[PDB]
RNA sequence: UUGACAGACUGAGAGCUCUUUCUUGAUUCUAUGGGUGGUGGUGCAUGGCCGUUCUUAGUUGGUGGAGCGAUUUGUCUGGUUAAUUCCGUUAACGAACGAGACCUCAGCCUGCUAACUAGCUAUGCGGAGGUAUCCCUUCGCGGCCAGCUUCUUAGAGGGACUACGGCCUUUUAGGCCGCGGAAGUUUGAGGCAAUAACAGGUCUGUGAUGCCCUUAGAUGUUCUGGGCCGCACGCGCGCUACACUGAUGUAUUCAACGAGUUUAUAGCCUUGGCCGACAGGCCCGGGUAAUCUUUGAAAUUUCAUCGUGAUGGGGAUAGAUCAUUGCAAUUGUUGGUCUUCAACGAGGAAUUCCUAGUAAGCGCGAGUCAUCAGCUCGCGUUGACUACGUCCCUGCCCUUUGUACACACCG
């Protein structure tokens, strides 16, 4: 029986799904190593789940991540959230609950968005203005 | 080590250099006079722009094997300035894409996909993989 | 004498469409037939936004009019006669039923 | 309005045989959908019939709806020289 | 062979056009509404009226004429569309029927106040939770004025209006101008759903009596 | 008028080639989905056509 | 050449080939401005 | 703000009056009881009534509550 | 009484008219009444619709109480609420509208049903790379008897009730903070929305409509042409900028709401191939659609050139020339190529919008549409500063009070 889990991260319209299973500890997104993710500035956000838990805890799981929708920042945030959730679920289901709780606490203490999706969404625009709140310029004379 | 494991920029440079060294490409006479699209204001700065574009197109075909001339026109398009009017998306030159595809086919790097467009050949896969491996 | 019969159901009322789909599924099951679906396609939302005023005076206010079309797909593995008999059941107004092969 | 005898005969024949007839308010339409006569002549002949109570006219959504009456039936029977037994399909 | 969007839009347009045609043709005969039912190789149209004798005519001549003209105008296949005339249950609960009755009374020279009060009383005695009648136009003077008559319950805001309220609007062509008549009838909850909505009001809570 | 002159101007396109199917006016025609109704007539008949206001 | 009101008179010259007849029959009178009227300013 | 309207207050008061025997101090059990013994058109209204009924029961446990007439208390 | 060859007339293959004379047959012509049509006047005669008063919380019976009455209480001192929302006080008691409830969209569900018009997983085969068999990495193709529904779709449901804890408050109604939670401003945004009014807009949406005008040399209708765009000037909503937090040239790669055909050789969205520098053209075809366009943006990211110069900023104006739409492009319809290279160096008095996925920036779809978007209606991407207070300005609600106002202080 295959030992794998599939957890998804969300940010705006971006949806990333991480396939975590027993392996030698490779992390790739769309077949590309996680070290080459773009933009280069957001590599820190991408690697945050790994820099807090260290590379060793990922040494026994192969992670394959597929992302879709959203934009360049939303996709990165969704990817990191999916990685965190997938690792937590894998530790919960195939590793001692004590270690799963430890890693979950470590992840949450740094940033709660690593496991809980941000619910913010675009506000629909209303007639009488260009934006959701912004109204057309008013003139009196 | 394959192309997916190397930076796209470095691989593009290396493969453009390899294509130029190959000598099988037949640049059209108008490469030095045409822009890359109606949306551009000037011709490409780099004299080796044709080889770079060919390398990028070959990499794109390697990643996806169903692209046509219109798809490449969209891929290399972008915003077009209209002076005092707002900008809108514009397609790129189709003749350049058609010529590059024909030249790449002549080298056995790509062929015609049965479903339409172009597909990477086994020889193309081998060549791109070797070029990526030698980048290190 | 077995074929994949395709049934497409379209309606503006969700309740009637769902009830018809359930009735068709139960009828197919009662005959020991193989049923795939019903598959719910993405809802089609026809939208028209028109100005409320019949003239040009006053604050420009707009009415958002939507017409929603719900489509369902059901696949049955059986002969034409049995599916024709099954589809003969009473269908409420507003539900369009089309039966085809493949 | 000036109408050719053949056109009037065709219009009256169709009206009596069917007992009802519609027409889109399109004066320049080349031919009536149900009658070979141009639409304008059909509309004007029906207006003439209505003016003297041979038919009832209803208008809605840019269309005409004409229904024959007993007086209209008698006039059409006399003018078409049909036997008294023959009657419009509506009855 | 047209797309589903255009098919449904055309169905709605056909329903609207048929309703308008029937309203224009069956004004005096009374026309509460029409219903279109589509069946394999057969479409059924049911006419609702307070006087089906006039709609049918003698031996169904009028209804046959209507069926023929509908089939010819709407390009229906011959012997594929048939019309039926049905009695309207509790005509006093139909806003269209009451508006037509008020129009007939006003066109007959009856005083506006008396006619409106009679319509209100008839509606209320028919089981309506409430009703409202508005008459607008040039009444008794060259200056237009509005007359409002009201009795019983009435709601005006929120979703339950679309189901608990039946309303209609009609124009009366008088000698000195047009008269605007609006009829608004509030139904009552009906568990069977025949005479009223089969849903209780949102803010109505009922507690079962303890044993 | 003369057949070759009366109503001889082409009307294959433009606002003059289309009218409201309800009132015949040539202005503010809604051509979406084939409605071919003017905005006023459409706003009058929307409920019958099957268009509902949700927001 | 009709300009909507009158038939303007011209003689065809060799330099006018490939041009439209409208280009030599002005349909409007060139504007010469009088003094502004009431309501031109103070907007 | 969160001020229960007249409808919620009246419904909670009557429900407590008529079914005080089965009432509990747990919101979820109270909402199940309300679902069983009352017809509420909306789930949100049912939740609000259940919450206010739980609050009223908590107040009643302390002592008398004006507007609620319980047979055992009297 | 209709039509018409030829010549003239005419802007005109309008017999419109005249000359020449053929055809047709009661369908017409003449006159009187009566009609019909009219984007003709009257929105200060009207219906309907819409806007506004007015986004605030306000409005009205019955039976009682007070007053000779108009009127008044109910509908309130106080606390509380976004709320005439509640707690209460109480000559009021019971009610009916508005508010709330309601309904739509969005936010959570590894829980249910079901997906060859959506996907994932493993397997079988094949290509490429790596030690080249076996193993690892990455791609392509099939399995309606490989499994499944995390990802997508949409039906049913669950979920939040301030539930729980600490403080303040009348043992109330409630408020602040806090753990947990997808969510603790009514969870966010909308739709709907009372009484009474305006001489507010619309007769140019309507075969809605009163009256008046015209009705054949027509204010009807149609055809040609022109105009609605005309340019010393003033104003409103906007687009493009004044630059290096940038322009240009490469490389790089992430959306959502939607829309799409008469098949005629073919009409709408258009893939793919060929031709062309572009604009465009030709040929095979797919899609009446989660099946095809759709493998579907820009700002941005990345590396070079430019170097404080009205400069490679800016793109107004103008010349030449080439295509597409259309019956017709001139007063450039629009779109390409080269060339010309104006003001503008951050904008006075004044003045608009906006409290979170908001402002702003960035692009996309639809409406109009044969061809034209700097507009409107929606959509998404990147994503902030500041405040979470007050009645100073401009206004709104309630109470008290003054009035010589009631067309109501523009008195
Ligand atoms: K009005
Ligand atoms: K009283
Ligand atoms: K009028
Ligand atoms: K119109
Ligand atoms: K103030
Ligand atoms: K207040
Ligand atoms: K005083
Ligand atoms: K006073
Ligand atoms: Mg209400
Ligand atoms: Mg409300
Ligand atoms: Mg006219
Ligand atoms: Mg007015
Ligand atoms: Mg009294
Ligand atoms: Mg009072
Ligand atoms: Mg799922
Ligand atoms: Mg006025
Ligand atoms: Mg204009
Ligand atoms: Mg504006
Ligand atoms: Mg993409
Ligand atoms: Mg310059
Ligand atoms: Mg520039
Ligand atoms: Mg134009
Ligand atoms: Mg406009
Ligand atoms: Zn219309």
């Amino acid at each position: 029986a295959v030992e794998s889990v599939q957890c998804f991260g969300r940010k705006k319209t971006a949806v990333a799904v991480t396939h975590c299973k027993r392996g030698r500890g490779l992390i790739k997104i769309n077949g590309v190593p996680i070290e080459l993710v773009q933009p280069e500035i957001l590599r820190y956000k991408a690697f945050e789940p790994i820099l807090l838990l260290g590379r060793h805890r990922f040494a026994g799981v192969d992670m394959r991540i597929r992302v879709k929708g959203g934009g360049h920042t939303s996709q990165i945030y969704a990817i990191r959230q999916s990685i965190a959730k997938a690792l937590v679920a894998f530790y919960q289901k195939y590793v001692d609950e004590q270690q799963k709780k430890e890693i979950k606490d470590i992840l949450v203490r740094y940033d709660r968005t690593l496991l809980v999706a941000d619910p913010r969404r675009c506000e629909p625009k209303k007639f009488g203005g260009r934006g959701a709140r912004a109204r057309f310029q008013k003139s009196y004379r | 080590r394959t192309v997916k494991d190397v930076s796209p920029h470095e691989f593009v440079k290396a493969y453009a250099a390899h294509l130029k060294r190959s000598g099988k490409m037949e640049l059209p006479e108008w490469t030095d006079i045409v822009k890359t699209g109606k949306l551009k204001e000037l011709a490409p700065y780099d004299p080796d722009w044709y080889y770079i574009r060919a390398a990028s197109m070959a990499r794109k075909i390697y990643l996806r094997g169903g692209l046509g001339v219109g798809g490449f026109r969209r891929i290399y398009g972008g915003n077009q300035r209209n002076g005092s009017r707002p900008r809108h998306f514009c397609k790129s030159s189709g003749s350049v894409a058609r010529n590059i595809l024909q030249q790449l086919q002549n080298m056995n790097i790509v062929d015609f996909d049965p479903k339409g467009g172009r597909r990477i050949t086994s020889n193309g896969q081998r060549d791109l993989d070797q070029v990526a491996g030698r980048i290190a | 004498q077995i074929h994949k019969i395709r049934i497409t159901l379209s309606s503006k009322n969700v309740k009637n469409l769902e009830k018809v789909c359930a009735d068709l599924v139960r009828g197919a099951k009662d005959k020991r037939l193989r049923v795939k679906g019903p598959v719910r396609m993405p809802t089609k939302v026809l939208n028209i936004t028109t100005r409320k005023s019949p003239c040009g005076e006053g604050t420009n206010t707009w009415d958002r009019f939507e017409l929603r079309v719900h489509k369902r797909v059901i696949d049955l593995f059986s002969s034409a006669d049995v599916v024709k008999q099954i589809t003969s059941i009473t269908i409420e107004p507003g539900v369009e039923v089309e039966v085809t092969i493949a | 309005m000036i109408i050719s005898e053949k056109n009037r005969r065709e219009i009256s024949k169709y009206l009596f045989q069917e007992g009802v007839c519609y027409a889109k308010k399109d004066y320049n339409l080349a031919k009536h959908p149900l009658i070979d006569v141009p639409n304008l002549q059909v509309i004007k002949l029906m207006q003439s019939f209505k003016s003297k109570e041979y038919v009832r006219e209803t208008f809605a959504w840019m269309h005409y709806y004409w229904y024959l009456t007993n007086d209209g039936i008698e006039f059409l029977r006399t003018y078409l020289n049909l036997p008294s037994e023959i009657v419009p399909a509506t009855l | 062979q047209i797309s589903k969007k255009r098919k449904f839009v055309a169905d709605g347009v056909f329903f609207a056009e048929l309703n308008e045609v029937l309203t224009r043709e069956l004004a005096e005969d009374g026309y509460s509404g029409v219903e279109v039912r589509v069946t394999p190789v057969r479409t059924e149209i049911i006419i609702r009226a307070t006087r089906t004798q006039n709609v049918l005519g003698e031996k169904g001549r009028r209804i046959r004429e209507l069926t023929s003209v509908v089939q010819k105008r709407f390009k229906f296949k011959e012997n594929s569309v048939e019309l039926y005339a049905e009695k309207v249950n509790n005509r006093g609960l139909c806003a269209v029927a009451q508006a037509e009755s008020l129009r007939y009374k006003l066109l007959g020279g009856l005083a506006v106040r008396r006619a409106c009060y009679g319509v209100l009383r008839f509606i209320m005695e028919s089981g309506a939770k409430g009703c409202e009648v508005i008459v607008s136009g040039k009444l008794r003077a060259q200056r237009a004025k509005s007359m409002k008559f009201k009795d019983g319950y009435m709601i005006s805001s929120g979703q339950p209006v679309k189901e608990y309220i039946d309303s209609a609007v009609r124009h009366i062509l008088m000698r000195q101008g047009v008269l605007g008549i609006k009829v608004k009838i509030m139904l009552d909850w009906d568990p069977k759903g025949k005479q009223g909505p089969t849903t209780p009001l949102p803010d109505l809570v009922t507690i079962h009596s303890p044993k | 008028g003369h057949s070759n002159i009366w109503n001889a101007h082409p009307k294959n396109y433009g606002p003059g080639s289309r009218t409201c199917r309800v009132c015949g006016n040539p202005h503010a025609i809604i051509r979406k989905y084939g409605l071919m109704c003017c905005r006023q007539c459409f706003r009058s008949n929307a409920k019958e056509i099957g268009f509902i206001k949700y927001r | 050449i009709y300009n909507g009101k009158t038939f303007n008179q011209i003689e065809v010259k060799p330099e006018m080939i490939s041009h439209y007849l409208a280009e030599f029959s002005i349909s409007y009178k060139p504007v010469k401005h009088g003094r502004p009227g009431i309501g031109a300013t103070h907007s | 703000g969160r001020v229960r309207t007249k409808t919620v207050k009246k419904s909670s008061r009557q429900v407590i009056e008529r079914y005080y025997s089965k009432m509990t101090l747990d919101f979820h059990t109270n909402k199940k009881i309300l679902e069983e013994v009352a017809i509420i058109p909306s789930k949100r209204l049912r939740n609000k009534i259940a919450g206010f009924s739980t609050h009223l029961m908590k107040r009643i446990q302390k002592g008398p509550v004006r507007g609620i007439s319980l047979k055992l208390q009297e």
